């Protein structure tokens, strides 16, 4: 929570918005930067009637876990693997998330010294 | 026979009652202990928190300039 | 489809039949609240195979069962919808009112009205489960008519008393100016989409939907008692101990945020009504909630407990995430109903004492209802893995974690620890402490009625969170990647109101006479709103 | 009942304000009638406006939900000063510091709700980010056209 | 019927916070008359409550010796 | 629940608080003792003793009737008038 | 100081008269003198029987009219066998293992 | 200020009705029994150290601050009875407090149910309608001219004469009907 | 020293701190016996009638039936045009009227004129 801080106390000019992000390119220090690759298909999300908050690249392990948890009935406790592995993707999309607003703050760290040592020698 | 009151001191108590609360607050302590056993996550965490200050810039795609 | 729509309307009619027995009578009952409660029971049990068929699979459906009205473009059907929403409310709510009529006929057996008093607790419970399975806007306008004149019925119950007939009009006001939203939405509806069926509404999808849930939450203000129109379930505590368990903990009070999770794919395209719902939420979970902090009556701290307790689940609607509220509602009737029938237990215990500073001593004289008690206010509090552990930990990790107002959110921490601070303040007065109450004890709790009705719902307040938590199909993701002065957030804040509220309650042996100063008057009068509103308004 | 007990026009005369009070059965000294500008009280006595909560709980009342006696004169908003409706009963605090507090806390309230609605809280990341357009056919996109391509990037 | 009443010579005060009370208005110079009926309250099955720690942690025992059981059976059952 | 009341209980439970007050001597309280006059008691004292019934029955005693009860033969009288016993 | 001597004997007499009121409300043990006047029929009366008729009812009068009970369709995931049509349904793609 | 007997509290009952109040007060305000038993010895000595006080002026001059006291150290909401005005369970059984006169006008078939009831009441009735006149000539000479005084009702004198205006007094419902 | 209360119209001053039950003079004292001598006399003209056997009816209030005949039956004879009764007959009389005709009519106006125009959201409406 030292963003909040960083964002109202500090300056604004080098916290990166949460609304309107990224403000660079996807390439712009990525050589050769792959392209996310989607599990589901789209029709067998569109056949699992899936929440379009729950429709993001990991719904595969979340079709797992609900055909676990129709399966497995009545043990309704006998699909913690199946939730613990969406969980854990959950995670490490999380994890991405973090990453790109740590690249946006260190992209505008990179403009804020670019822009200072513009003005000191120009 | 009922439970009679008594006048300025503590009322009779029946065994079953006193038992059965004895049992629930134990149920209560067992299922406390039992869930903080398999669980250990939903209070604690369950996932570890990373560090995005450690994070290097190659990961990133920060090249210096 | 034969069984589940089947069982489905079997509940209801099962409901309806006793109202058929007590006005097809001539002879006096052999025990109709016998009959009424066994009739719960079967309900109960009715009830439970469609939501065990849902927990299967997610079969939902609606019954549009009696073509009952064609105004031109408007087919009023009689239209009952099996959801999540009910499949999970309608059960709970029924093993409730099960709980609670097999609590009153113990607490209302003097009672020359009782088969009165059971009638008119079966038709709020009709009403209710007409508000909770209706899909269109005329039904569900139907049950909350219902449950607001039956809100009336049960606090007038002893009508010689001037301020029971005083408290049941003023819950009447409070409900109408509720229904002022409630029939603007309806006229929104009509007129801009032309419908009242849920179906239409969710599949047209209005953008500019600020006047119809503006509506819903002016509807939701009075029925749910949120900031503005609270007053009335202070004053509702005035009724029968059953008529505060059932209707005014578990079963009525959450219809206006019944409402407005039932109306959520309006609500989630809409940051104008998520930063109303937030900010009203917000409001009231802090004014009463910190109003309760200073009573005596044992009902008026439940009342502004389950007020608390309501604007948190307005709270978590404003941050869009409504099936973590209505998980919220659905464990918070197990425990608030048994909260009341503790209290209930205690009044009636104590001849009909109400204030906690004529209690004390019923740690070992009232083991199990001592025991019930400390059980419910451990699940208020939010102890781990209890069945408060289940949802509002929760709700507290998703009010962190989101595009949210962070004075909201630091109100709701702020609510979160009041609530510990006078659940251990209802623990020391009531339980604590040594007997302040009169000389001849005729302390007893030893009904099977009583026991059985409590143990009930104490199996709920030990497993239904999980059960109930385990069983859901996820509607949402979870958010479970956090940092851990984030995730530790409000077991620890409500541990420090736990420590802090145990320094006020051993300041009272201190023998030290101080002056009550502002903070204490302004809570103490209801943070001094009942007293203008209620003066200077009908004066003008 | 008969003419010379209901309630007539305002009294002038002293000797008609006597009779008055003979006839409302009170005092002549403190009977004291409504400000003589047409509004239509007549006779009737201006009562110290105080409810009947204030009124002796104890006492032995002719009407005891009321608490009030026969023959004695009601006041003229007497359906409005019940036990159900508007009293006139001190409270410990002021009026007007209660008009103060109120009002103070549900401003100060209000206006933190609205600088911390204009300074949010939030988290650390991103935004979400959805496959096949951004959703675009989940969140109700046409077939017959084709959107721009919303492709997202692994980090 | 008939409820008969106990003694009301056994209610004495020592051993009460009434002692203490009596004690600070003596050290003042004063006395309390009303002792003796608030002597019931203090003793009896009613003396010595438990403090709000010795409350929550009721059953603690005997749930604590059920988790260990339940516990070291499915320790034993697993294998 | 709130158990029926006799003449005699309410002598006895009325006399058990008089004799638990450590300004009446148990050997020459009876039914006709006189308080400012058979006991010789203060007006504050006998305020005392009305609200040690109120304490004790569980119910209120108006001021009016609180100024008048100069004996506990008045106060079960008054008991028994305002709690209809012997029925 | 106390009472009166007349407000004592007034009492007295009252009380005296209360008295005699309220011990004239006890009964008789032949009053009230009334007037001269299967195990599981629960769950039969209640539940099948209303079962029965709302079965019925739901069978041969509401789903014979269109569109009165509308079933959400089942939740279809890879790896089903459809008992409609027969073809089972391919499942996903092999993961992009993360543990 | 408001008495059926009298017309105005004394100084006496004024200091009585202050310190009952005053005591009442503080036991809202000190909740645990001891604590108010130790303050309630020493407002109890405070009332003793202005006992014997015989200027009246100064006496009502100190019991007008002692009103000012009173009122500064007040609680908000104080303890009140159940069955006493204001409490939670006041006036709760007046709907079960059916006056005795709408057992006159029941079915035969009904009060043939209590026979000896009705059969003991009508005699009742009897002494009420033969004791009435005699206690209206009892009270039309007894009352002193202009009205009575004060609302004091005498009692009877006569050995075989009931007291005046009785009869709803008597035939009031109980407490727990 | 101490927080004097203030009275208010909807919170009057309690009976302890007005100064008129603090007054020993004797007009107080002759008024209170007058009151006390009226409601006596009231009491016993009230209860007589009330423990009346041969009466089955109503005890008739006289004072209810003038609070009855005052709220009604004394209305326009004791009208009169003067300024302040005239002020309040055209304030709150036809005030709100003019109120409400203005924003009515203001907002049907902008109503139509947004509707001729074809600017306002109509699309679903073909209930009205
Ligand atoms: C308890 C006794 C029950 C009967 C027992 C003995 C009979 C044997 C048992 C089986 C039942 C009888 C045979 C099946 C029933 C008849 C079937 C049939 O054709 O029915 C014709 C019709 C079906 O409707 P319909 O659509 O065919 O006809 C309506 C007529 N038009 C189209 C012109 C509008 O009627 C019924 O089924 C009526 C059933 C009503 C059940 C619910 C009543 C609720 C009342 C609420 C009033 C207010 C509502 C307001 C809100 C409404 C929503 C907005
Ligand atoms: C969930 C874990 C709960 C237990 C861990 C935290 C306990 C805690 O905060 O303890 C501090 C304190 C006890 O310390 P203290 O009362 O000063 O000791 C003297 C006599 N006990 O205070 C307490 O223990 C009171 C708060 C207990 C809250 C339990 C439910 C949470
Ligand atoms: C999303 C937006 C949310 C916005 C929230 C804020 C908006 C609402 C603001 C507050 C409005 C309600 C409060 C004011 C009126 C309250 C009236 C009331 O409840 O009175 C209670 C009173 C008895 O209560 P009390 O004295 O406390 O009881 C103790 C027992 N003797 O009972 C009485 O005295 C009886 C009175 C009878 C006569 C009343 C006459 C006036 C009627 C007023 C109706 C108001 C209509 C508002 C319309 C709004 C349209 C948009
Ligand atoms: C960074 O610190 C922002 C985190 C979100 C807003 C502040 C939340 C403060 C309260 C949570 C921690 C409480 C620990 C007792």
């Amino acid at each position: 929570g030292a963003h909040l801080a960083r964002r109202y106390l500090g300056d604004a000019s080098v916290e990166p918005e949460p609304l309107r992000m990224p403000t660079f390119p996807p390439d712009y220090g990525f050589p050769e930067r792959k392209e996310r690759e989607m599990v589901a298909t789209q029709q067998e999300m569109n056949d699992a009637q899936l929440v379009l908050q729950q429709r993001d690249y990991c719904a595969h392990y979340l079709i797992r876990f609900l055909k676990c948890k129709r399966d497995s009935f009545p043990n309704f406790l006998a699909c913690k693997h199946e939730q613990h592995d969406w969980d854990y993707c959950e995670h490490l999309d999380y994890v991405k998330r973090m990453k790109e607003f740590e690249r946006e703050r260190r992209l505008l760290q990179r403009k804020k010294r670019r822009e200072q040592r513009e003005a000191d020698m120009a | 026979a009922h439970i009679e009151p008594r006048y300025r001191q503590f009322p009779q108590l029946t065994r079953s009652q006193v038992i059965q609360a004895e049992f629930f607050s134990a149920t209560m302590w067992f299922w406390i202990l039992w869930r903080f056993w398999h669980d250990s996550d939903a209070v604690l965490g369950h996932f570890p928190y990373p560090d995005p200050s450690q994070w290097t810039d190659e990961e990133l795609g920060i090249p210096p300039d | 489809m034969n069984l589940f729509s089947s069982l489905t309307l079997v509940t209801l009619i099962l409901l309806t039949m006793p109202i058929a027995a007590i006005n097809f009578n001539t002879h006096k009952f052999t025990n109709y609240p016998l009959y009424v409660k066994t009739t719960i029971s079967c309900a109960f049990i009715t009830s439970m195979i469609p939501t065990m068929m849902f927990i299967h699979t997610g079969q939902e459906m609606i019954i549009s069962n009696w073509h009952w009205l064609t105004i031109q473009t408007l087919k009023l059907s009689l239209s009952f919808k099996m959801d999540f929403f009910s499949m999970m409310f309608v059960p709970v709510a029924l093993f409730v009112t099960w709980s609670i009529m097999e609590f009153s006929m113990w607490y209302m057996h003097s009672d020359p009205n009782i088969n009165q008093f059971f009638k008119y607790l079966l038709l709020f419970l009709i009403t209710m489960l007409i508000l909770v399975t209706a899909n269109n806007l005329f039904q569900l306008f139907i049950g909350w008519e219902g449950v607001g004149i039956m809100s009336f019925l049960l606090i007038g119950w002893w009508y010689g008393r001037t301020d029971a007939n005083t408290a049941a009009l003023q819950a009447i006001l409070y409900n109408r100016i509720g229904d002022i939203g409630f029939i603007l939405a309806m006229a929104w509806f009509l007129i801009n989409l032309n419908t009242w069926d849920l179906q239409q509404i969710f599949m047209l999808n209005p953008n500019d939907s600020n006047l119809p849930l503006m509506g819903l939450i002016l509807a939701a203000t009075g029925k749910s008692a949120q900031f503005g129109l609270h007053p009335w379930l202070p004053s509702a505590m005035e009724g029968p101990t059953p008529v505060s368990a059932l209707l005014h903990s578990s079963t009525m009070v959450v219809a206006g945020i019944f409402l407005l999770i039932r109306f959520y794919p309006l609500t989630e395209n809409n940051k104008f009504g998520q930063s109303i719902m937030l900010c009203l939420g917000a409001m009231t979970t802090l004014f009463t909630a910190m109003c309760a902090l200073t009573q005596n009556d044992i009902k008026k701290i439940i009342a502004f407990s389950t007020s608390s307790q309501l604007g948190l689940m307005m709270v978590t609607i404003g941050i869009n995430q409504p099936h973590l509220a209505f998980l919220h509602i659905c464990t918070h009737a197990f425990f608030k109903a048994m909260l009341f029938m503790c209290s209930g237990s205690i009044i009636h215990s104590l001849n009909d004492e109400q204030d906690i500073r004529k209690m004390g001593g019923l740690f070992k004289a009232m083991p199990f209802t001592t025991t019930a008690l400390i059980i419910g206010s451990l699940a208020l509090t939010g102890m781990p893995f209890l069945t408060g552990f289940y949802s509002k930990d929760l709700i507290i990790e998703s009010a962190n974690t989101s595009y949210t107002n962070a004075w909201a959110l630091l109100m709701t921490l702020v609510a979160t620890s009041f609530t510990a601070i006078y659940s251990t303040r209802i623990i020391f007065f009531a339980l604590l402490g040594q007997p302040r109450f009169p000389t001849l004890i005729n302390i007893n709790e030893n009904n099977p009625f009583l026991i059985n009705s409590i143990k009930r719902l104490l199996i709920g307040s030990l497993f239904a969170g999980f059960i109930i938590s385990n069983n859901i199909p996820p509607m949402t993701i979870p958010q479970m990647t956090m940092p851990h002065y984030l995730k530790m957030t409000a077991l620890t804040v409500t541990i420090l109101g736990f420590i802090l509220a145990l320094e006020i309650s051993n300041t009272t042996h201190y023998l030290k006479f101080n002056y009550p100063s502002n903070t204490f008057k302004f809570s103490n009068l209801l943070g001094y709103y009942p007293t203008i509103m209620h003066r200077l308004t009908p004066y003008m | 009942i008969t003419k010379d007990m209901l309630p007539g026009p305002y009294p002038k005369t002293p000797e008609e304000r006597a009779a008055a009070a003979k006839k409302y059965n009170m005092r002549v000294e403190d009977y004291e009638p409504y400000p003589d500008d047409g509004m239509g009280y007549g006779d009737y006595p201006k009562l110290p406006d105080r409810s009947q909560q204030e009124r002796d709980p104890w006492y032995d009342w002719d009407h005891p939900d009321l608490r009030l006696n026969w023959g004695e004169p009601m006041h003229w908003d007497l359906d409005m000063y019940i036990r159900n409706r508007v009293d006139t009963s001190p409270t410990p605090v002021n009026w007007n510091l209660m008009c103060k507090h109120l009002f103070g806390f549900v401003a100060f309230m209000l206006f933190m709700f609205w600088v911390g609605e204009t300074y949010p809280t939030y988290q650390p990341v991103g935004p979400k980010q959805y496959p096949y357009n951004n959703l675009y056919l989940e969140r109700g996109g046409d077939p017959n056209k084709e959107p721009e391509p919303v492709v997202h990037y692994e980090i | 019927s008939k409820m008969e009443l106990p003694d009301y010579k056994q209610w004495k005060i020592e051993g009460t916070p009434l002692e203490t009370v009596q004690e600070k208005l003596a050290a003042r110079g004063l006395r309390d008359p009303w002792g003796r009926n608030e002597a019931w309250r203090y003793m009896g099955g009613f003396a010595n409550n438990v403090s709000f720690v010795g409350a929550l942690l009721k059953g603690f025992k005997w749930g604590f010796a059920a988790f260990v059981v339940a516990v070291g059976a499915e320790y034993y059952l697993e294998s | 629940d709130a158990p029926p009341l006799t003449l005699e209980g309410i002598k006895d439970r009325v006399l058990y608080v008089l004799k638990l007050y450590d300004k009446i001597d148990p050997e020459k309280l009876s039914v006709n003792s006189h308080f400012m006059k058979d006991l010789g008691l203060d007006s504050l004292d006998q305020v005392e003793i009305i609200m040690a019934m109120e304490d004790e029955f569980g119910f209120e005693i108006p001021d009016i009737d609180a100024e008048k009860l100069m004996c506990p033969q008045e106060i079960v009288d008054y008991i028994a008038d305002k709690k209809d016993v012997y029925e | 100081s106390g009472y009166t001597p007349d407000e004592k004997l007034r009492l007295q007499q009252l009380r005296e008269l209360r008295r005699r009121w309220l011990k004239d409300q006890e009964l008789s043990p032949r009053e009230p003198v009334l007037p001269p006047r299967r195990h599981s029929i629960f769950a039969f009366t209640h539940v099948l029987i209303p079962v029965w008729i709302i079965h019925y009812y739901l069978k041969y009068h509401v789903t014979t009219k269109p569109y009165t009970i509308v079933e959400k369709k089942p939740r279809i995931f890879p790896g089903d066998t459809i008992l409609e049509t027969g073809e089972v349904i391919p499942p996903m793609k092999e993961f992009p293992d993360q543990h | 200020a408001f008495l059926p007997s009298a017309a105005y509290l004394t100084h006496q009952q004024k200091v009585l009705q202050l310190y009952k109040r005053a005591l009442r007060h503080l036991e809202s305000r000190c909740v645990h029994r001891d604590k108010y038993r130790y303050f309630a010895c020493l407002l109890r000595a405070r009332f003793d150290e202005h006992k014997n006080e015989k200027d009246m002026v100064k006496a009502t001059q100190l019991l007008r601050e002692a009103e000012k006291e009173f009122w500064h150290g007040q609680h908000p909401q104080p303890y009140i009875f159940p069955e006493s005005p204001g409490g939670t369970s006041y006036e709760r059984y007046e709907c079960y407090k059916v006056p005795e006169w709408c057992l006159d006008d029941w079915h035969p078939s009904e009060k043939a149910m209590y026979p000896d009831y009705f059969a003991k009441r009508e005699q009742w009735k009897k002494l009420r309608r033969e004791s009435w006149e005699r206690e209206v000539k009892q009270l039309q000479e007894e009352t002193p001219v202009g009205g009575p005084r004060t609302e004091a009702l005498p009692p009877a004198r006569k050995q075989g004469d009931l007291p005046p205006l009785w009869w709803h007094i008597v035939t009031r419902p109980r407490e727990r009907p | 020293s101490f927080p004097k209360y203030e009275p208010s119209r909807l919170a009057s001053l309690p009976t302890t701190l007005d100064p008129a039950e603090y007054d020993i003079s004797s007009e107080t004292r002759k008024a209170q016996a007058e009151r006390l001598a009226i409601r006596s006399r009231l009491k016993r003209e009230y209860q007589l009638q009330y423990n009346d056997p041969s009466r089955r009816g109503v005890v008739e209030d006289p004072a209810l039936i003038r609070w009855t005949c005052a709220r009604s039956a004394n209305v326009y004879p004791n009208f009169r045009p003067n300024t302040k009764t005239s002020l309040l007959g055209a304030l709150f009389g036809i005030g709100p009227l003019i109120f409400w005709y203005y924003v009515f009519k203001t907002d049907r106006d902008r109503k139509e004129k947004l509707i001729q125009e074809g600017k306002l959201d109509r699309t679903f409406n073909i209930s009205y």
